[PDB]
RNA sequence: GUUUAUUAAAAACACAGCACUGUGCAAACACGAAAGUGGACGUAUACGGUGUGACGCCUGCCCGGUGCCGGAAGGUUAAU
RNA sequence: GCUUGAGUCUCGUAGAGGGGGGUAGAAUUCCAGGUGUAGCGGUGAAAUGCGUAGAGAUCUGGAGGAAUACCGGUGGCGAAGGCGGCCCCCUGGACGAAGACUGACGCUCAGGUGCGAAAGCGUGGGGAGCAAACAGGAUUAGAUACCCUGGUAGUCCACGCCGUAAACGAUGUCGACUUGGAGGUUGUGCCCUUGAGGCGUGGCUUCCGGAGCUAACGCGUUAAGUCGACCGCCUGGGGAG
RNA sequence: UUUUUUUUUUUUUUUUUUUU
């Protein structure tokens, strides 16, 4: 019930394969019983340094109240993901239901 | 200043050196000054304050 | 770190970088750094400074 | 072996400091499948294996490819092997077999022990690593592609998955990180069972090595008629080569079928 | 740290009339009680130093508790190791 | 100890660890003219070089010569 | 019988966390092929290598080795040592509190119990970049040498006999000490919260204030001026570790 | 907080008594 902060970067431009793949990991967290205090397309921003060699990502930021129990079975699904050039979590201090 | 969405508001406290400004121009109070603090990390590693020029 | 001259007489429009990025990192290193001793010199050097 | 459960050695009050001390893996009768190897040297005529001794070989562990993957099973007991140093268990497959599989450190309770095509990925009888994630531990590796496992022991010896490796083809092994073997060939997991039976020495000499064969002991030292030296008065002293073939650094190999090995660091 | 299903029933048993919830007695078997809580999951997590003191501590204050009652009131003492023993 | 029965009776030394070494593997060895039987029902922590000299430390040091071989910047000068 | 020394529950809280897990990223080696004609390092002055078998470089494509750069402080934790990225679990210490319930269950310690900077023993190894040793060309009154390319160990360490030195109020246990005010700081009660903190208050730290005390630098109440429970250590030169 | 322009130059015997 951790209220995580997590981001992650598919490759820019699979715009038909993010929205199959967006209920493919909220499944995770509603197979849980966490909630979701928002879910963001942050959409094909350019980058801050030389990674995956197309210069852009797509990302999704989301906030979520969710247990430990989940946390790795995403770092997992993410790092097996061929196609996921970055991502991170950060915990607490609330949640953010306000989108940036 | 607690959490991100003032914090767009406030990038004029970034020095032309890029960084978080030193408060003597304005001096700010230890409580209003220490909730910026943990609003600027968390921005930071995001990137939703792109720290300096080429980033 | 990336600056823009223009209409190139070579303008030194370059110049303002010496603010930090380009130079004051090397308060530490130099062939070599000073590896030992400059930890608390860093707080030393305020109390030769306060005129 | 700062390891456990270690079995550390003796208090002298006898001779013997080693042995290893490992109650809890010995045990009797031979089971139904079983097998032996026979003779001695015998290879038709003028052997050239030096010093024999060939009596008490004797019997082996029978069960080579294993190559029932999907159908799952679980751990009866296990044992050792006199011929490997080999941790091996007695795996009963839920379908209606019994069958001896090659094991690490402790695996017990009776676990969750399957394979098969993505659909599985535990400590699993051969599993393919095209199908599975990137570790230290493997195993069991296809010395080639359908041929048999490489490795008969779980002495320690990791090869080690690199991920994508030029299109498939893996590993990274001790003596030669260009083997280039596809990952096509099929794992297990994983390479530790009871690395305190080699680490250590069991005995100076031991049940291991006197009761069926001799070992080396000689092959320079005394009677002239046999190595390259020499006249006589204890002496030795010379220029004593392992003729016509080589010792100290050289190499062998120039030319084979498949060959794989390319860089080579050596040392 | 245990149920309230057996801090509840600790309360009533050890409790003398009214509101004996945190006397010498009733602190007695909820230590024991916790102590014995704290060996049904103490074999995992396996470099636990940093939880195995605060338990030492405890166990070591439940002996401590026990001579007190004994130098203070003789015959509460008695009739609460009658119970439960703890006497090591 | 019983191991060179045949000068010695061991005052011989068979332990056994290992840095290094031969095999990325139709492996090293080829005995038989065709075996692939030792090793193998097995992988470079399996088996062999040359040894080791309880155990445990300790291997300082120093590359002239001379070995061990490896290589190619380059000449001595070949079947090609 | 009490002052409640002492605890447990209960309610709250924030960082460079005791020990297992995960891992965000400069440089720059050497190679696979893209190129440019010859000179890169290095110094008191340059060297042994290298260059019509093209001195680096610098893109493009690969293979290895796993520093913590910094919201980073004009600082924060901590018994010391001792990390700095943020974090999964076990969750040191906290320690700010309405309360609740028992009544000194209390202080402080020798031989001991643990921890234990430098270092040996390691058993198998993880084997970047620097630099004692290692290797040399050099500057040579002998260099037995500093360079300067090459250079390990030290980087840390699963596990573990570790005494141990430089961890000096030149110095432990502390309770009253109530002329005090002056800062650095920090949890915080009260204000039309008009405020750059005004009326306040405990803590963690320092500034430097009498009567005394008193060599000369002055130290000036928690501090050496009174006053106390010892677990010590204190046997003078050279005997010595 | 980079501070190697050479390393070394034998012994003595200097000393105008004392109580204040």
């Amino acid at each position: 019930m951790r209220h995580y902060e997590i981001v992650f970067m598919v490759h820019p431009d699979q715009s038909e394969q993010v929205p199959g793949m967006i209920e493919r990991y909220t499944a995770a967290i509603t197979g849980a019983e966490g909630k979701i205090h928002r879910l963001e397309d942050w959409g094909r921003r350019q980058l801050a340094y030389p990674i995956n060699k197309l210069h852009k990502a797509h990302y999704v930021l989301m906030n979520v109240e969710a247990p430990q129990e989940v946390i790795d079975e995403l770092e997992t699904t993410f790092r097996f993901n061929d196609a996921v050039i970055r991502s991170m979590v950060m915990r607490t201090k609330h949640a953010v239901t306000e989108a940036s | 200043e607690i959490d991100y969405k003032d914090i767009a508001t406030l990038k004029n406290y970034i020095t032309e050196s890029g960084k978080i400004v030193p408060s003597r121009i304005t001096g700010t109070r230890a409580k209003y000054q220490r909730q910026l603090a943990r609003a600027i990390k968390r921005a930071r590693y995001l990137s939703l304050l792109p720290y300096t020029d080429r980033h | 770190i990336k600056v823009r001259e223009n209409e190139p007489f070579d303008v030194a429009l370059r110049r303002f970088k010496r603010s930090c990025e380009k130079a004051g990192v090397l308060a530490e290193v130099r062939r070599r750094e000073f590896y030992e001793k400059p930890t608390t010199e860093r707080k030393r050097a305020k109390a030769s400074a306060v005129k | 072996v700062k390891c456990k459960p270690t079995s550390p050695g003796r208090r002298h009050v006898v001779k013997v400091v080693n042995p290893e001390l490992h109650k809890g893996k010995p045990f009797a009768p031979l089971l139904e499948k079983n097998s032996k190897s026979g003779g001695r040297n015998n290879n038709g005529r003028i052997t050239t294996r030096h010093i024999g001794g060939g009596h008490k070989q004797a019997y082996r562990i029978v069960d080579f490819k294993r190559n029932k993957d999907g159908i799952p099973a679980v751990v009866e007991r296990l044992e050792y092997d006199p011929n490997r140093s080999a941790n091996i268990a007695l795996v009963l497959y839920k379908d209606g077999e019994r069958r001896y599989i090659l094991a690490p450190k402790g695996l017990k309770a009776g676990d969750q022990i399957q394979s098969g095509v993505d659909a599985a990925i535990k400590p699993g009888n051969t599993l393919p690593m095209r199908n599975i994630p990137v570790g230290s531990t493997v195993h069991n590796v296809e010395m080639k592609p359908g041929k048999g496992g490489q490795l008969a022991r779980s002495a320690g010896t990791y090869v080690q998955i690199v991920a994508r490796d030029g299109a498939y083809v893996t590993l990274r092994l001790r003596s030669g990180e260009m083997r280039k073997v596809e990952a096509d060939c099929r794992a297990t997991l994983g390479e530790v069972g009871n690395a305190e039976h080699m680490l250590r020495v069991l005995g100076k000499a031991g049940a291991a090595r006197w009761r069926g064969v001799r070992p080396t002991v000689r092959g320079t030292a005394m009677n002239p008629v046999d190595h390259p030296h020499g006249g006589g008065e204890g002496r030795n002293f010379g220029k004593h080569p392992v003729t016509p073939w080589g010792v100290q650094t050289k190499g062998k190999k120039t030319r084979s079928n498949k060959r794989t090995d390319k860089f080579i660091v050596r040392r | 740290s245990l149920s309230t299903e057996a801090t509840a029933k600790i309360v009533s048993e050890f409790g003398r009339d009214a509101n004996d919830t945190g006397s010498t007695e009733v602190q007695v078997a909820l230590l024991t009680a916790q102590i014995n809580h704290l060996q049904g999951h103490f074999a995992e997590h396996k470099k636990d130093h940093h939880s195995r003191r605060g338990l030492l501590r405890m166990v070591s204050q439940r002996r401590k508790l026990l001579d007190y009652l004994k130098r203070k009131d003789v015959a509460r003492y008695t009739r609460l190791i009658e119970r439960l023993g703890l006497r090591r």
